[PDB]
């Protein structure tokens, strides 16, 4: 899409109809005139359009309507609100740019961020440019969070995110163009290699891959058509759906072998009741022949009775012979169907021990893809948010995807080594509890008016609470955070001096030995420049390498390449990394996925804010105090980056409209 | 609306296969039982038809006779009236047999004489008796 119309789309917005948020800010324009709403909306997708072209520099207001003509530009409060309705929910004038205006000397309002991940710096950034004040806590001794990259060295490696999934409409895309990420695309090839060392065929990778998307598909049908989505009062995961797609196709191939062999029998039957026919026929026939031999043995002249006796045993031995001619066409056509059906023998299997074993590094990938076993995953929801997946290419950030939460912390007041160990909020505001988390004795006391939960959600998610929240959260929320799923996938970074494998793809697979092992080591990335190559442990893997010494995980990478690349060519690696999202505190996960009886509306209340009761009873219903971004509470995205800075930008604003009030709403 | 083709999925099948922990086991161990069942009943009367096969071993070829290629002819003489009622006795209605007998008589003069000589040659009784069979 191109023009103010591509705009809309890079902005991730209908270009032609106002959204719910517009027709909040603008409930006169939306409930009036038609001509009203689409002058309404060119004048946002003309003024998204001027800051995507240049997104290095501030798009001030006065800017904005020099560059707009009539009859757009002629009614200034119109584009004055439509601009600051932008400007507030980070549409334009986020990431990192150079401010026309300096920021006012006098702060209003203090808010309190916990987490320095992407979700966190973002508000961050954002209530900073708002004229707030603002304080990130931050356990780790880093900023970014589940953005983690390795450096040592040329070395570079992701141990965290380190894809983007694609400019079309990505925020990103306004990241990059502000920061320098070096931008590489992901060659969509991989060939995939047996547990023996040696490359699937073309003929094989393709049957069965096919096999995989129209397994897919069948779980859909399930779901969708055939409302095949509870069962024994638990919900249906993806993976039963599989399995009983799995069987039900396997239970149809016998299906038809017991109708095709029942063919066989059926005809066979025929032909015997027809040899039986052409046995007692040639018996009646033997008989017959001697008679009228006997009879043709009585020497003429013969009296008329006699020479009757002859004439007639051979019209009537001739009768049964051409009776045992017309039987010979018919067993000469049954001899011929079973010829046809011997040689047309349906399908022997409907996979083979090696089909059913690339079929699992087909699984592995889902189980990749959604950090968790597909027997958790929601078989109804698991993909609900497949309809905003953006456009173009998956890339890479060759010099490590960090580089952009540092871009995002320079200015903002960041708390390094600062563990929160309690929420406290109330009716007037809320202080908040972090320890240091070299030494636990050192202790602080945060006061604000706010506070942005950017608590990843397996640490949410732990029992007993890493951070206690006073009062405690309502079963609402915690119900939510129960309901919900924190899932774990994990990176083996292996550092060489040679490059040995293929330059030119950029990903390869591995094929495993059993279901239960499909997701160890699974797939390997060359993605840097530097000879790196990184190794994922999916599925119900992640888990349990998590326990086994670094040292033997890196024994199996190097036994897997050597399959591959032969004993040879593959030399002990001059740095190794191995991540352990589970165990770490900060994080307890990689990212979240729809489990099973979870549905996105979870999604929807975690970033729902929360409001304290009153202190003096009686008094007025107060303003909301505890907010909460991050991947998990991004309904449309969960589970990325993009998603977590769209929360993040999200909150910043709802925070702003709360404590410095919307004026473009009148 | 539909499946994937090829992928087969009916409302009563899913169901089958969901109804207790094994259900799915249970049955596609009754089709490969169900399987072998029909796997060696084929092959049991593969053998019994391999010896039907056999004792027609050689066919009927000795116990033919040649064509009797024989010019049709008009007048009866009185072997083959003679013949006729005979064949009447022993054929009742069924002409095409009697033209056989006869030889040189085609079955519409065979089934004329039945109506020139009825009351001579009595057949009215000849096919009376050939019908108490």
């Amino acid at each position: 899409p191109s023009g103010v119309e591509g705009a809309a789309f890079q902005s991730r917005l209908p270009h032609d109809r106002m959204t719910s948020q517009e027709a909040a800010c603008f409930p006169d324009i939306i409930s009036g005139p038609q001509q009203t709403q689409k002058v309404f909306l060119f004048i946002r997708n003309r003024t998204l359009q001027l800051w995507l072209d240049n997104p290095k520099i501030q798009l001030t207001f006065e800017a904005t309507l020099q560059q707009l003509e009539a009859p757009y530009n002629s009614d200034t409060v119109l584009v004055h609100r439509v601009h600051s309705y932008l400007e507030r929910h980070g549409l334009i004038n986020f990431g990192i740019y150079k401010r026309i205006k300096p920021l006012p000397t006098k702060k209003t309002g203090k808010v309190i961020i916990i987490g320095s991940g992407v979700s966190g710096l973002a508000a961050a950034r954002q209530l900073q440019s708002f004229g707030m004040d603002v304080t990130l806590l931050e356990a780790r001794d880093r900023v970014g969070g589940r953005v983690a990259t390795f450096r040592k060295g040329n070395y570079v490696a992701d141990l965290g995110a380190m894809v983007v999934t694609g400019l079309g409409g990505n925020p990103m895309a306004v990241v990059s163009k502000q920061v320098n990420m070096e931008l590489a695309k992901i060659k969509q090839k991989c060939p995939l290699y047996e547990a023996n060392g040696q490359a699937v065929p073309k003929e094989k990778d393709e049957m069965v891959e096919q096999e995989f998307n129209r397994l897919l598909e069948a779980t859909s049908y399930l779901s969708h058509q055939l409302d095949f989505n509870v069962l024994n009062n638990k919900p249906v995961s993806l993976g039963q759906a599989l399995e009983v797609v799995i069987q039900l196709q396997e239970k149809h191939v016998k299906d038809e072998q017991i109708e095709h062999w029942k063919k066989i029998v059926k005809t066979q039957e025929e032909l015997k009741e027809l040899l039986n026919k052409m046995v007692n026929l040639k018996e009646k026939i033997k008989e017959l022949h001697q008679q009228y031999k006997e009879a043709s043995e009585v020497k003429p002249p013969r009296d008329i009775t006699a020479e009757f006796l002859v004439k007639s045993k051979h019209r009537d031995l001739t009768a049964l012979c051409k009776e045992y001619d017309e039987l010979a066409e018919t067993q000469g056509k049954l001899e011929e169907k079973l010829q046809e059906l011997e040689a047309n023998p349906p399908s022997d299997v409907y996979l083979s021990s090696r089909d059913r074993q690339i079929l699992d590094w087909h699984f592995a990938n889902l189980e990749f893809a959604n950090a968790t076993p597909l027997s958790t995953l929601s078989l109804k929801h698991w993909d609900q948010d497949d309809d905003f997946e953006f456009t173009g290419s998956h890339l890479t950030v060759r010099n490590g995807y960090s580089c952009v939460p540092v871009a995002l912390a320079e200015g903002l007041d960041i708390k390094l080594n600062t563990a929160v160990r309690q929420v406290r909020y109330t009716a007037s505001g809320c202080e908040v509890i972090a320890v240091n988390t070299r030494s636990t004795s050192q202790t602080f006391i945060y006061k604000c008016d706010a506070v942005l939960c950017t608590l990843p959600l397996g640490v949410l998610k732990q029992q007993p609470p890493a951070v206690q929240f006073v009062p405690p959260l309502p079963e609402w929320k915690t119900s939510a955070v129960q309901r919900m799923g924190f899932g774990n996938l994990n990176k083996v970074v292996l550092c060489f001096d040679r490059v040995f494998w293929d330059p030119s793809v950029n990903l390869f697979g591995h094929v495993g030995s059993t279901t239960a092992s499909r997701g160890e080591l699974f797939l390997f990335w060359n993605l840097y420049k530097a000879p790196i190559l990184l190794a994922l442990v999916a599925g119900e893997a992640a888990g349990i390498m998590e326990n086994i010494s670094d040292d033997v995980i890196v024994g199996r990478c190097l036994a897997i390449l050597k399959g591959i690349f032969g004993s040879s060519a593959v030399p002990q690696p001059k740095e190794t990394v191995v991540s352990r999202w589970r165990a770490d505190p900060w994080a307890r996960g990689s990212y979240s996925y729809v489990a099973a009886g979870s549905s996105g509306n979870d999604y929807d209340l975690m970033a729902q804010p929360i409001t304290p009761g009153p202190s003096i009873p009686g008094a007025p219903q107060p303003i909301p105090r505890l907010f909460f971004a991050g991947e998990h509470t991004i309904r449309n995205y969960p589970a990325t980056v993009h998603g977590a800075l769209l929360s993040g930008l999200r909150e910043a604003g709802r925070i702003a409209d709360q404590f410095l009030g919307a004026m473009y709403t009148l | 609306r539909k499946p994937p083709k090829g992928m087969f999925l009916s409302q009563e099948d899913v169901e089958a296969v969901s109804a207790n922990a094994t259900a799915a086991t249970t049955v596609l161990r009754q089709l490969d039982m169900e399987l072998v069942s029909v796997k060696r009943q084929i092959q049991n009367i593969k053998q019994t038809n391999s010896a039907l096969k056999e004792k027609l071993d050689g066919g009927i070829e000795p116990y033919r006779l040649p064509e009797v290629i024989q010019k049709c002819n008009a007048r009866w003489t009185t072997e083959e009236q003679l013949l006729a009622v005979q064949a009447i006795r022993k054929y009742g209605r069924d002409f095409q047999a009697i033209s056989d007998v006869i030889g040189n008589k085609s079955v519409v003069q065979v089934k004329n004489f039945f109506v020139n000589y009825r009351r001579r040659f009595n057949i009215d009784e000849v096919l009376q008796e050939w019908e108490a069979e």
